[PDB]
């Protein structure tokens, strides 16, 4: 910024204006916009060496929103950390941005790459015996680890528990550490023999996500971010299968357990006798040399508690020193407690699978060192087109309250409040309408609603099974499968319970009455369900996605702020404040005043051997 | 063992890394060599085509958008438009093959629309069926049977599938077609068929240019307009003669009257000049006597075809020019080291690239050879 005459409306940006820097005659080609402060980056999907750039910014740069034409990035501290791993350097990065930038990369920008980018590749965490030895290549390294206040080719011990610790450490010192794994070379590591079958097809994006993490050579421990639906649990079989070890699946779900081993007998060749699954149901651990433990983070994250079933388990567990560990639905291990198997479990690569890498706290950063850096996230809109997912026309249906309900919703507490207005007749009327007008139309409809109360007078009323909590595994399982290969049954009443890794292919359309306040993954999750239509590649398919609210309730504050990652995605939804061809609609629930205020009462009224033989 | 993954990344922006005025020229140059070649050849200006179509099951692929069968009909409206415009005296008949049969949809006639809407009502028919290469040709040779001997008896295919269901011997049919003086032009769509290359070539005096494939919807355009100009006769098949036709006049009249043709009142009408008989529209045989009546703007349509204008050589840069603007348009010409001046030899006149293909597409007259006196 120097010599430049500010414009009459340069007031209206607040030092924001960027104009001070010139443009090359070149700006026709280069694809790339840089902000020389905030480090934004815009790019144009419309012109050449789009597809050049679009592999290599989004190694650089995470992704804040890529709608349809007008991409945006934005580079980043934990990002750059990401791209320095895998063999970038600043200088390569330099002549790459400036060969693809419209506007130069300003000093500020090039000292923020120089700075983060020359700290990678001096300290390495190695494991041997379930023994932790921080392994440096250089001597010089000793006068800054060792002295450090917080800890306690020259190789020292580290407690296991001090991992958390140290890793935060690492981060906080110049040095980041770095999990690099040599497979090739590892031989006191018992192997797995197993290969994907000829019927196996391997996806190119999820070709482009396993060469990510296999770029180098070593196995690499981090984070793959796929859509849902987009195959992620071939991937970890692809990495289970490649890399050839002990291997380990933990997953937060008891019906996903059974999915993830499902997919691994089908897909891969590991024979049964390898694999043993870690439920409350079995808990037989394999006795061969090397095999899978599919287990849920509840059964190894407990610590007080253990009976000697588990308790034999675990000490098999934690004797033995694994090789691989699969996070399904990574987007939880970072929890309070969850976040202790990572470092109780000793393993040499870790891999993080999550649909979604958001979270209502700001923990989700903290991935970065329980795991290790992002390493490839597909975009949504772009796997949809080529017809890998199912496109949604996401829809949100405004129901306003009737006068009567809505007198008592200024007057009630809060607590209460959301039971109020989560049973308002207008929202029945309509996921009635909903549900009869898509089911005419023959399409499964899922129903999603977090209030148990509410979802039991729904199904209660509507004749139509209903699944929750208490629901054993065996009736769930029954009603899940009358649900896919019955006729008679078309629609069912799911909970909070289904709303991640549970496999639906037959679901198209999706109701959500109202469901868990402002969380943001849920929203995404859920619509995650109806991703997974079997028949997605037919002419015309559009699978369905609602959101009933009501108007003039706080529900509208937390619907508006819950969709705001499918935002970022790409979808967009739209508003619906009347459904024609309602009215003609036979009977309705709740029409006439007298069937109103009964429900309004009700739901208002809701807060010596001898002696045996005399008797 | 180790699969790709291991090896390395792609880097795809690796790839990607960061006299042409002349170039624009030399193409146009040897552009303006290919058609150089331009001589009188004897063309027969009165037609009658027999057009057939392929509507069956290979017709019903998506190669071209929407379907095979909506984009020939599609372009065989195009190409009736454009037949009759150039073709006035001419006639047309339409065929088409279904079921293993042939189907007449358009008598042999000289009025474009009655075609056109014959075309139109077979694009609603979804197309079935194998095709049958004899089934057409037997009723093509039936159609062509009423025709003069001053006429050329021509028949264009348009051929999309790879096989031919016939019921009985397609080779005598060839001999036949000979033997009539029917002239064969295939426009396959696939890949070329034995049967149609040699339909195509002993039909033609051994000639195996007639037979062609087409490599895209673009070329496909190409290849039916190329069909519209008459196609030149052979030196040994003479049919020389007179043919008697009559200049009608138009009337203006205050009440309608019946028409000799259809039966129909209509207020005005040409008069034939042997039996005073009235006809709606031009040309057509009179109903009554059986005369042609024509226009005389009808004949000069066909002059151009008679009396080809000489192509236009490049002038080369070495030599001085006349004028720095150009005769017809006096468009300045781009300085540009290669120049862009077409030159006529018949008067030595310098003509821009605007007016070169202008005059030699459009107009067939060059403007500096009529202004020049003898
Ligand atoms: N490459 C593939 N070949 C066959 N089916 C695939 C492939 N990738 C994904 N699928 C299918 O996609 C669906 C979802 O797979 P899954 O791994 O559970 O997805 P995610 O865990 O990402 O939600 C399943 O029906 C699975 O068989
Ligand atoms: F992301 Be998936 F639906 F497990
Ligand atoms: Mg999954
Ligand atoms: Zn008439
Ligand atoms: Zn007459
Ligand atoms: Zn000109
Ligand atoms: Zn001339």
């Amino acid at each position: 910024p120097a010599d430049f005459v500010p414009d009459s409306v340069s007031g209206m940006f607040r030092s924001h204006d960027f104009s001070y820097l010139r443009l090359r005659p070149d700006h026709a080609s280069r694809p790339l916009w840089i902000s020389p402060s905030d480090g934004r980056i815009i790019l144009e999907s419309f012109s050449p060496l789009a597809e050049q750039a679009q592999d290599f910014l989004v190694t650089i740069a995470e992704p804040i929103s890529r709608p349809s034409h007008i991409h945006e990035y934005k580079i980043t501290a934990y990002s750059l950390y990401a791209a320095v791993s895998v063999g970038l350097e600043t200088d390569d990065i330099i002549s790459v941005l400036d060969r693809l930038s419209k506007v130069p990369v300003a000093e500020s920008i090039i000292n923020f790459i120089k700075g983060a980018t020359i700290s990678y590749g001096k300290v390495k965490l190695v494991i041997k015996h379930n023994r932790y030895f921080v392994e440096t290549t250089q001597a010089d390294i000793l006068q800054m680890l060792l002295n450090d206040s917080v800890i306690g080719v020259h190789s020292f011990e580290i407690a296991n528990e001090s991992v958390e610790v140290v890793k935060k450490r690492c981060q906080e010192i110049d040095y980041p550490v770095l999990e690099e794994y040599d497979f090739r070379n590892d031989h006191r590591n018992p192997d797995l023999d197993i290969d994907l079958k000829p019927s196996t097809q391997i996806r190119p994006y999820q070709e482009k996500s396993l060469s990510k993490m296999f770029g180098n050579g070593r196995a690499r421990s981090g984070i793959i971010v796929l859509p849902c639906g987009a195959g992620k649990t071939l991937v970890g079989i692809t990495a289970a299968c490649t890399i050839k070890k002990s291997v380990i699946v933990l997953c937060t779900s008891s019906v996903s357990v059974m999915q993830w081993r499902q997919q691994f007998l089908q897909w891969c060749t590991l024979q049964p006798e390898n694999c043993a699954v870690f439920t409350s149901d079995n808990k037989e651990m394999f006795q061969t040399e090397s095999g899978l433990v599919v287990s849920t983070y509840s059964m190894v994250a407990n610590t007080r508690n253990r009976s000697h079933d588990s308790q034999k388990v675990m000490d098999f567990l934690t004797g033995r020193e694994w090789g691989f560990i699969i996070l399904d639905e990574v987007h939880v291990v970072p929890a309070a407690m969850f976040r202790r198997v990572v470092s109780t479990i000793a393993a040499h690569a870790k891999l993080g699978l999550t649909a979604t890498l958001v979270r209502e706290d700001d923990k989700i950063g903290d991935l970065n060192f329980l795991i290790g850096p992002k390493l490839y996230e597909a975009n949504w809109m772009e796997l949809s087109q080529k017809g890998h997912i199912a496109n949604v026309q996401c829809a949100e249906v405004w129901c306003p309250m009737t006068a009567e309900f809505y007198q008592e919703y200024l007057r009630e507490t809060a607590r209460k409040r959301m039971l109020l207005y989560i049973m308002n007749p207008t929202k029945f009327q309509a996921c009635q309408f909903l549900i009869q007008y898509h089911e005419r139309r023959g399409d499964k409809i899922i129903v999603f609603s977090d209030n148990v109360y509410a979802l039991q007078e729904y199904a209660l009323k509507m004749g139509k099974p209903f699944i929750y909590g208490s629901t054993p595994q065996q009736e769930r399982m029954n009603i899940l499968q009358n649900f896919q290969y019955n006729d008679q049954i078309n629609t069912i009443f799911l909970s909070k319970v289904g709303d991640t890794s549970i496999d639906l292919p037959e679901a198209t359309c999706l109701i959500q009455i109202s469901s868990h306040y402002g969380s943001r993954r849920q929203e995404a999750q859920r619509l995650g369900r109806i991703l997974r239509a079997k028949r997605r590649n037919d002419e015309g398919f559009n699978a369905f996605f609602y959101s009933l609210v009501s108007k003039d309730t706080q529900e509208m504050y937390y619907s508006t702020k819950r969709q705001a990652f499918l935002v970022d995605q790409g979808y967009a939804f739209k508003v619906i404040t009347h459904l024609h061809g309602m009215e003609n609609i036979p009977n309705l629930a709740y029409a006439s005043p007298r069937e109103r205020r009964e429900l309004l009462q009700e739901v208002l009224l809701k807060n010596h051997p001898l002696i045996r033989k005399m008797y | 063992g180790g699969y790709a993954w291991e090896d390395e990344i792609k880097r795809s922006w690796d790839l990607v890394k960061v006299a042409s005025l002349v170039a624009s020229i030399v193409e146009a140059r040897k552009k303006r060599t290919a058609k150089k070649n331009i001589t009188p050849y004897q063309r027969g200006i009165i037609r009658s085509l027999i057009l057939t179509l392929d509507c069956s099951e290979a017709m019903l692929e998506k190669d071209l958008r929407p379907n095979r069968h909506a984009m020939i009909i599609q372009y065989a409206i195009d190409f009736v438009h454009e037949f009759f415009d150039q073709n006035p005296i001419s006639q047309m008949g339409i065929i088409i093959m279904r079921n293993g049969l042939a189907q007449l949809v358009s008598q042999v006639s000289g009025n474009p629309q009655d075609h056109i809407d014959a075309l139109k009502s077979i694009r609603k028919q979804e197309p079935k069926g194998n095709p049958s290469l004899q089934n057409a040709l037997e009723m093509a040779r039936g159609l062509l049977l009423p025709v003069p001997a001053h006429c050329t008896r021509e028949v264009l295919i348009v051929f999309g599938s790879l096989s031919t269901t016939d019921p009985g011997d397609i080779h005598q049919t060839i001999d036949s077609l000979v033997s009539e003086k029917i002239r064969v032009k295939v426009l396959g769509l696939s890949a070329q068929v034995a049967i149609c290359k040699e339909l195509c070539k002993a039909t033609n005096y051994g000639d195996e240019s007639f037979y062609k494939i087409l490599l895209d919807e673009t070329h496909l355009k190409e290849l039916f307009n190329e069909a519209v100009t008459p196609l030149p006769v052979n030196k040994i098949n003479k049919g020389f003669t007179l043919v008697k036709m009559g200049f009608p006049t138009r009337i203006f009249e205050d009440t309608p009257t019946f028409c000799s043709c259809h039966s129909k009142l209509v207020y005005g009408g040409y008069f034939c000049p042997n039996c005073h008989s009235k006809v709606c529209s031009l040309p057509t045989v009179c109903p009554c006597c059986d005369l042609m009546l024509i226009l005389s703007t009808h004949l000069a349509r066909s002059y151009h075809h008679l009396m080809p204008l000489k192509t236009f050589a490049e002038v080369p840069t070495t030599e001085k020019f006349r004028s720095e603007d150009c005769f017809s348009c006096q468009s300045r010409f781009p300085i540009l080291l290669t120049s862009s001046r077409y030159r006529c030899e018949d008067c030595k006149q310098e003509f821009c690239v605007d007016c070169d293909v202008f005059i030699h597409e459009i107009l067939h007259n060059c403007p500096g050879c009529e202004s020049k006196p003898v």
